[PDB]
């Protein structure tokens, strides 16, 4: 179910809470304080970022996974609601709320 | 004649230039400010960190 990016990531914007970016991502990689990590499968080619497939099996961070560039600059970020558009590629969420319903699909995504 | 505007020079897609895929391809920043993943531009006779405006050698 997709609440695991519906009530953590906008509920996340207003805590300072998103890393948003790739090299932001880099740097927050080196930091080891990747709590969540959601990647892209949208790309010219997937081949071409392998940064932060590869640091987390040095770094032992969570990863899930999404298909979409423009869902993904739809979840998290900033838009007109002639529109500005925005894609995000790889989100480090830093930090979080205190939640009661969606503490669990973001932690127990281990397999 | 007339004095120019400086525009944001556009090197494209650095971001893998910050490593070599485990192993950087760049040297490290020393500092409490700044640091987890800030490094140093290797010029010819110089190495550059931006924040500390720091030159080795
Ligand atoms: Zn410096």
């Amino acid at each position: 179910v997709n609440t695991a990016l519906q009530e953590v990531l906008k509920t996340a914007l207003i805590h300072d809470g998103l890393a948003r970016g790739i090299r932001e991502a880099a740097k927050a990689l080196d930091k080891r304080q990747a709590h969540l990590c959601v990647l892209a499968s949208n790309c010219d080619e997937p081949m071409y970022v392998k940064l932060v497939e590869a640091l987390c099996a040095e770094h032992q961070i969570n990863l899930i996974k999404v298909d979409d560039n423009k869902k993904l600059g739809e979840w998290v970020g900033l838009c007109k609601i002639p529109r500005k558009v925005v894609g995000c590629s790889c989100v480090v969420v830093k930090d979080y709320g205190k939640e009661s319903q969606a503490k669990d699909v973001i932690e127990e995504y281990f397999k | 004649p007339k004095k120019n505007k400086h525009k944001r020079k556009k090197v494209k897609l650095a971001v893998l230039k910050y490593y070599k895929v485990i192993s950087r391809l760049r040297r490290e920043c020393p500092s409490d400010e700044c640091g987890a993943g800030v490094f140093m531009a290797s010029h010819f006779d110089r190495h550059y960190c931006g924040k500390c405006c720091l030159t080795y050698c």
